[PDB]
């Protein structure tokens, strides 16, 4: 894990998931607050995943593969989102610098996949 | 994609 994956970015964001049944965003992991969100590159397989942990209690709130061809939506300068076959994820970044860091890394991953 | 919160 540490043997196989390298972080390519870390950004400060409140990680949300979309409750489509209720038509509203809810905090990932059930607890509002900011997380440190990484993109990890598994260099052996050339695969990537998003992993986020709450700053306070370190709970893992997001751990999702980045599939080839993903459409990454920069809705605003500080809120970005994407979806999989299961969930819609949203990142409410702590600053535009954090958003640029994460988007830059996500776009690199999507070029490299 | 749904609207931001």
């Amino acid at each position: 894990g540490s043997m196989s994956e390298q972080s390519i970015c870390q950004a400060r964001a409140a990680v949300m998931v979309y409750d489509d049944a209720n038509k509203k965003w809810v905090p990932a992991g059930g607890s509002t607050g900011f997380s440190r969100v990484h993109i990890y590159h598994h260099t052996g397989n050339n695969t990537f995943r998003v992993v986020g942990r709450k700053i306070q209690d370190h709970q893992v709130v997001i751990n999702c593969a980045i599939p080839k061809g993903l459409k990454y939506n920069q809705a605003t300068q500080t809120f970005h989102q994407w979806r999989d076959a299961r969930q819609v994820y949203g990142l409410n970044f702590g600053s535009k610098e954090d958003a640029n860091v994460f988007a830059s890394a996500m776009m690199h991953a999507l070029e490299v996949l | 994609x749904p609207p931001p919160p």
